[PDB]
């Protein structure tokens, strides 16, 4: 078995969902900002957001909702997890005590059905008489919201219509009445039915069926002046209520995706609106008073503010003040001005909330020589795209910079004091027949520049036609300064062209040190790339200097340097190139048992291949014989989105699912199938989406620190900003630290009473396993927050073992000194 | 796709056998032992007719390929009945095939296991597997005088005399080289045509066709005469040179 | 002559790698030195001499020569270890069992999460997994092991049935005495939970239903790690065992022992009514409690949703493959 440890080292960043109401008090302003499995409360001021409560939840919080049934003086808060974990929360403060009630609570997962493409979504009533849950095509979950449904006691009503895109519950009607866009072969439509408590059925709904854009995505319940619903596309907003229906399909709003909205105006006037491209619009809706006394909408008029980051959440607090929260970049708050400035922009950004965004790669590097360790990371998407530079100093130091180009790839290369970054920017096909970036970026702002003049693919013949308006990718590698991070140099690769790997080295008796790319011929035609580049340049003098290139017949997915030679995965097939005396790559073996050879790591002579389905396979190279030997393989079938080596004999992979494994070899020699089967011995659900494990450490090493109980370090990047450490334990460090989970986990009161145990057990939509080999340090480095007398209450009847003392008992002292040393290591 | 696994009369004078200078006689008289050892063995057993005969089968094949004096016809009998009951679903353990054999052989037929009985038998099932080339199906006499009789219909007490006699010359049948010179469907038909003959019936009017006087041929297409003649007179020399009659 | 199997070495292929364990040997992927074809090898190893060459193994050469349909797998031939020359005793060299290979297995696919199915990959996927299924029935063999490990369908959409390891004839006239515990807990037929013994070819038509269902969820339906608990998630779905439905539940074994904690009501029809009609109506025939009352492969062949599928029309998965690492 295995015995590994994991710990997080900065908490999730992006912004994953943004409410206001009056949940502390039903005086105060409240902005509850979801971050996955972190729930931030603040208090609405007139400078900007004070901090009140933070907390964390065993879950990834899926549905978040604030409400206010008859009876209460103040919001109530719904959350939803990704595992169907169900909860109603309120806030309770006893002078300077603040903690979290669990009013009701359960899971309302169902045996049997399809999970729904467009995710879980979760509404409440207006008179807050239910909550709807679309889990499952063709169902629709109702919890009614009576008093007695502490454990949130639900059932299901059959739903035709089995594509839903979204729904809402609607304003103004004599019944519980939902709004919902849904998908059938004939197209979108809008469809409306009433939700009948006492019957558990749907009525017919008050209006008919309009058919509406293919692409219409949202759904907005207008307030009671005008009652109703909108309905958000690509190309045209409509609003249909009842007999009425009025479209507007303003020009300005075709040219990038809506993906958020919320109400400015309680009344229903006014409606945000943001777009990809970080657009900010009004939508204002025009009053006619009708001499019946009856308000009527007149028009809808669409209006551009400004730019703010590229928002997956948009909440407007008050006066002018607009929170901005973003999963590819900063979130932010920004304020409305009623006079444009002298650029014509209404939108003036007042704070800047940081977010390490999406983590596409990283590498660790000492810049100053200080036996620290620095984290360069690319972080960000589109023109929200940066690098981060992290460091240790209590609270971590982050430098921004800014690329406002999607990073891909980055490593080192200390002979030439600066960095190699891959990146990618989107572009725009144009009246001239070329394409036309929206912003200048890096790959367009370097110092020096060039563009592969490459004749490999120059024979085409593959005819590939171009549309007015279709996006297009452009990828480059970029020389960036460690110092200044002056893009010194960008390098444009062919048309159509992807950069996937990058790696710096030297290789045989070549004493250059070079930047090697593997590249992808990407049509949209094919399924699989089938052609693609090695390209080995030199950055020497300012300038890029295309060295050689290598032809291969697929996608150059992986790369890695191996003793002088270079080992790349392309498509299924696993290659290893020698170097030459003449300066171009030559075959030496290959491996062709892949389906999709996506991740490539090395130690020694041992290589661990992650593949796209087949999970991991350890692999050798037989120096003698100068070929490649499969020495074991994951045969439990696992979608793998990054791997690592820990040692000679256990293998860390995560999957796409946000689990995280531990492969070990089986060690057994008595039968050569033993030796083979690669055992998955620790098993853990981590919450987050892994994309680059690195070896390396944060901590300033002085040689004089304590030496902690865990051994190694490898730190891992994920979608969410989240970045964290996996280190390694003696059995002995474990059976302590997990005896001590089992006890902490009975005196620590979870929010929504979500058991610890399932929270971290391994999940996918086919399995469900208990974790096993992995301690949760959070679990463990929260003993140091919980009062005294739960301390003691821990501690009682624990044995130590394997040690100096084969069973010594444990004082509530003793475990603080071993709890604050591991909290050294993040 | 499918091997062939029957042979002439006249090539039988060439089984390695006989160009080891085994005559004819003695290669028969082997054929008869080796198959009676193992339909007794498996009938001790309380092993199916098919079992047997399936063993039976693989026995008489092997011997198309090797020669009686460098393979023990006893040890290669009991490696065909271990594997035909792994064939057929009627699995006994190698061990206990050894005890049985022990119990009919006498100690000279029994040497023929040398030192380590289970072992010899053991080892020879990879000689035996390549050698019937994995063609382990093998379809025998019984179905067929079983499918054939059901069509018949008449005198229940004539029809079953029928089958039982029938019957009786197919396991008989079985110790000789007809197995490797014709297909299971002509055995049946000439034995049910042989007991028709010592009987006195005429089959004929118990089929569908009744004034159809070759009966035969509704079941089995293109069979001569010539042929069923052929196998009526190998399965009587057989009741001849013993001591047994027409079991009657 | 292509028929004499057994003698021809595997030095003829070129062995690619491990593709999976099996129960016999390893299964190994590899190619054909002389045409480029690509096979899968399984080992077999009879050098334990327990009881020599593996019955399951046995189970699958004699069958699966017999057995000729594009459902059903091919076995291509039998080849040998370098075999010990003119010394046949020390010979411990294994055999391999040739078949075509499969570019993917359904499990994987599935547990990968890298499949979608639409109504008529589905039903593309049933026909050919039924007709295949029909063809062994009519030839009186079960296969008793029908998981979805044991599907194996190329990116053609062609299916293949494959592990035939426990498959053994069946003989309606003459009951015989069989195996228990044969099919995967997770498909295992409700008879089969009590014991029969004595069963039916309905068996392989409960494990083909259950993957019917899951193609329309991605979850299998009854997933259980006991024996009862399994009885109970059925009986939550499909009803509990009663004479009121399958009258001969009495005689089983087990009947009086594990009893579900109620007397449930069969709800198949309202927790899967998110199903086409057409299907859900196959579902509910395929998921009878009672054998003799449960649908033949057969009569789904003729039923409303397979009935009219052109297998011209192969309609292949959507396996993504480009853009599944962004
Ligand atoms: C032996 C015969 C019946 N056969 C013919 N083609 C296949 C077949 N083909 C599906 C298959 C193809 C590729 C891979 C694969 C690829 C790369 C790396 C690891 N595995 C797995 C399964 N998969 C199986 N099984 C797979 C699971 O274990 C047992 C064998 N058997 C087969």
């Amino acid at each position: 078995m295995s015995y590994n440890y994991v710990v997080t080292a900065q908490k999730p960043t992006a912004v994953n969902g943004c409410v206001t109401g009056h949940f502390t008090s039903a005086e105060d302003l409240n902005l509850l900002i979801a971050k996955n499995t972190r729930l931030e409360i603040y208090v609405v001021t007139a400078e900007g957001l004070r901090p009140v409560k933070e907390v964390g939840m065993y879950g990834k919080i899926a549905v978040m909702e604030l409400f206010r049934p008859k009876g209460e003086s103040k919001d109530l808060l719904f959350i939803l997890t990704a595992k169907y974990n169900a909860c109603i929360l309120e806030y309770k403060q006893s002078g300077e005590s603040i903690d979290i009630i669990t009013r009701a609570h359960g899971n309302v997962q169902d045996r049997i059905g399809r999970p729904s493409e467009t995710g879980i979504i979760g509404i409440i009533d207006p008179e807050c008489r239910m909550i709807g849950l679309r889990l499952y095509d063709g169902l629709f979950k109702v919890i009614p919201l009576d008093r007695d449904n502490k454990e949130l006691k639900a059932f299901n009503i059959r739903l035709e219509e089995l594509h839903v895109i979204d729904v809402k519950f609607l304003y103004g009607c004599q019944a519980p009445t939902i709004c919902f866009v849904y998908q059938d072969p004939q197209g979108r439509h809008v469809k409306t039915y009433e939700v009948s408590l006492r019957e558990k059925e749907f009525n017919k709904g008050p209006w008919k069926q309009e058919n509406v854009e293919a692409e219409a995505s949202m759904v907005i319940a207008v307030p009671e002046p005008f009652g109703g619903a909108i309905i958000i596309g690509q190309e045209s907003i409509t609003y249909h209520n009842g007999d009425k229906y009025l479209a507007i399909a303003p020009p300005i709003i075709k040219q990038s995706t809506i993906v958020c909205h919320n109400r400015v105006d309680p009344n229903g006037s006014r409606y945000l609106l943001g777009d990809m491209e970080g657009r900010l619009f009004m939508l204002l809706l025009e009053k006619e008073e009708q001499m019946d006394g009856t308000v009527t909408l007149k028009d809808l008029r669409v209006e551009l503010l400004g730019e703010t980051s590229i928002a997956e959440c948009l909440t407007y607090l008050d006066n002018g003040v607009v929170f901005v929260g973003s999963r590819l970049g900063d979130s932010q708050l920004v304020k409305l001005n009623v006079d444009s400035n002298e650029q014509g922009s209404y939108v003036v950004a007042m704070e800047t909330f940081t977010n390490l965004g999406p983590i596409v790669d990283m590498c660790v590097v000492d810049l100053e020589r200080q036996g620290q360790g620095q984290l360069v990371t690319c972080s960000g998407a589109f023109k929200e795209g940066s690098l981060r530079i992290i460091r240790n100093g209590q609270k971590l130091h982050i430098r921004t910079v800014p690329l406002y180009e999607s990073p891909r790839k980055i490593c080192y290369q200390e002979v030439s004091q600066c960095f190699g970054v891959l990146s990618s920017r989107i572009e725009v096909q144009d009246t001239s027949g070329g394409t036309t970036a929206l912003r200048p970026s890096a790959s367009t702002q370097a110092l020096s520049s060039s563009v592969s003049s490459s004749k490999l693919f120059s024979s085409s013949t593959a005819p590939h036609e171009t549309s007015f308006g279709e996006e297009v990718e452009v990828h480059n590698l970029l020389i960036i300064d460690q110092h200044t991070f002056e893009v010194l140099h960008a390098h444009q690769f062919l048309q159509n062209e992807y950069a996937l790997s990058l790696v710096s080295c030297k290789l045989g008796k070549d004493p250059n040190t070079y930047f090697i790319v593997g590249t992808a011929m990407v049509y949209p035609e094919e399924a699989e790339p089938k052609q693609g580049r090695i390209v080995v340049f030199q950055y020497s003098d300012g300038k890029l200097q295309t060295v050689a290139e290598k032809e291969v017949k697929g996608a150059v997915y992986s790369m890695v340097e191996f003793n002088g030679k270079l080992l790349a995965s392309i498509n299924s097939t696993v290659r290893l190139y020698e170097w030459t005396t003449e300066k171009e790559l030559r075959t030496e073996c290959n491996h062709y048992n892949n389906i999709m050879a996506l991740y490539l790591k090395t130690k020694g002579d041992f290589i661990l291949v992650g593949d796209l389905m087949r999970s991991v396979l350890l692999l050798a190279y037989k120096p003698m014989e100068g070929n490649f030997e499969e020495i074991a393989r994951d045969f439990n079938p696992n979608w793998m989105s990054a791997v690592e080596i820990l040692d000679d004999d256990n293998f860390l992979g995560a999957e796409n699912a946000f689990n995280l494994f531990v492969c070990q070899k089986d060690s057994a020699a008595t039968t050569d199938e033993e030796r083979q089967h690669l055992q998955e011995v620790g098993l853990f659900h981590l919450g987050e989406f892994v994309n680059v494990f690195c070896h390396g450490s944060l901590v300033m090493q002085n040689l004089g620190e304590t030496s902690t109980p865990t051994q190694g370090s490898v730190l891992f990047g994920t979608v969410n900003g989240m970045i964290g450490l996996v280190t390694s334990l003696s059995e002995s460090w474990y059976n302590l630290l997990l005896d001590m989970q089992n006890r902490l986990n009975k005196v620590i009161k979870s929010v929504g009473k979500i058991e610890h145990s399932f929270w971290r057990s391994f999940h996918t939509e086919r399995k469900t396993e208990p974790a096993t080999g992995f301690i949760d340090g959070d679990l463990i480095e929260s003993f140091l927050d919980i009062s005294r007398p739960k301390m003691q209450e821990v501690v009682a009847n624990l044995q130590y073992d394997d040690g100096s003392g084969m069973k010594r008992e444990a004082t509530a002292d003793d475990l603080i000194k071993v709890v604050e040393e591991l909290t050294r290591i993040h | 796709t499918k091997p062939c696994w029957y042979w002439d009369k006249k090539d039988l004078a060439h089984t390695p056998s006989q160009l080891e200078g085994l005559d004819p006689a003695t290669e028969a008289r082997y054929r008869r032992e080796g198959a009676r050892f193992i339909f007794d063995v498996g009938t001790r057993l309380g092993l199916h007719y098919d079992t047997l005969a399936t063993g039976i089968i693989y026995f008489h094949r092997f011997y198309m390929f090797h020669s009686f004096k460098q393979f023990p016809r006893y040890v290669t009998g009991a490696c065909c009945l271990f594997l035909a009951g792994k064939v057929e679903e009627t699995p006994k353990k190698c061990k206990d095939i050894i005890k049985t054999a022990r119990s009919l052989l006498n100690d000279v037929q029994f040497g023929q296991f040398g030192d380590d009985p289970k072992e010899e038998v053991m080892v020879l099932e990879r000689i035996l597997l390549q050698t019937i080339k994995f063609d382990l199906q093998v379809e025998h006499p019984y179905q067929f005088l079983l499918k054939y009789a059901k069509q018949l219909k008449g005198d229940k007490n004539k029809i079953q005399k029928l089958v039982q006699m029938a019957w009786t010359f197919v396991n008989d049948s079985l110790c000789t080289t007809l197995s490797l010179q014709w297909e299971p469907e002509i055995i049946a038909v000439a034995v049910m045509y042989l007991a028709g003959r010592l009987c006195k019936f005429e089959i004929q009017e118990w089929t569908s066709k009744p004034m159809y006087r070759r009966w035969w041929e509704q079941f089995v297409q293109d069979v001569p005469v010539d042929v069923l003649e052929d196998i009526c007179h190998q399965i009587l020399d057989l009741y001849s040179q013993g001591k047994q009659q027409m079991p009657h | 002559t292509e028929s004499d199997w057994g003698k021809r070495c595997v030095d003829k292929f070129d062995i690619i790698g491990i593709i999976g364990e099996g129960t016999y040997g390893q299964v190994y992927k590899a190619k054909d030195k002389d045409t480029g074809e690509l096979v899968a090898l399984k080992k077999v190893r009879l050098d334990n001499e327990k009881e020599g060459f593996p019955i399951t193994a046995i189970r699958e050469i004699k069958i699966l020569r017999q057995l000729i349909h594009r459902s059903v797998v091919n076995m291509k031939e039998i080849v040998t270890d370098k075999q010990d020359a003119l010394d046949f005793k020390k010979d411990k060299g294994a055999f391999y069992l040739v078949f075509e290979y499969m570019d993917h297995d359904l499990m994987g696919l599935l547990e990968s999460g890298l499949v979608h199915f639409s109504e008529d990959h589905i039903k593309s996927f049933m026909k050919q997994l039924m007709e295949g299924l029909e063809y062994c029935h009519k030839k009186n063999f079960l296969h008793r092991d029908i998981k979805c490990s044991n599907i194996l369908l190329n990116n053609s959409g062609q299916i293949k049935l494959a592990d035939f390891g426990l498959a053994r004839l069946y003989n309606s006239e003459e009951s015989r005495p069989y195996t228990n515990k044969v099919i995967t807990l997770w498909y295992r037929p409700p008879e089969l939970l009590l014991g029969e013994e004595r069963y039916t070819p309905a068996i392989d038509v409960w494990s083909c239903g259950c993957i019917l269902g899951e193609l329309f969820t991605k979850k299998p339906i009854f997933q259980a790690n006991l024996e009862l608990a399994q009885l109970e998630l059925i009986s939550r779905l499909c009803g509990s065992p009663c004479p009121a439905v399958w009258p001969d539940v009495i005689r089983l074994p087990y009947f009086n022992t594990m009893k579900p904690k109620k007397q449930y009501r069969r709800r198949l029809r309202e927790e899967f009514s998110f199903i086409p009609s057409a299907a859900l109506d196959l579902l509910d025939h395929m998921l009878t409690l009672d054998p003799s009352k449960r649908c033949t492969a057969e009569q789904t062949l003729q039923s409303d949703f397979l009935k009219d599928v052109e297998l011209s029309k192969m309609a292949p998965p959507d396996l993504p493959h480009w853009q599944d690492c962004h």
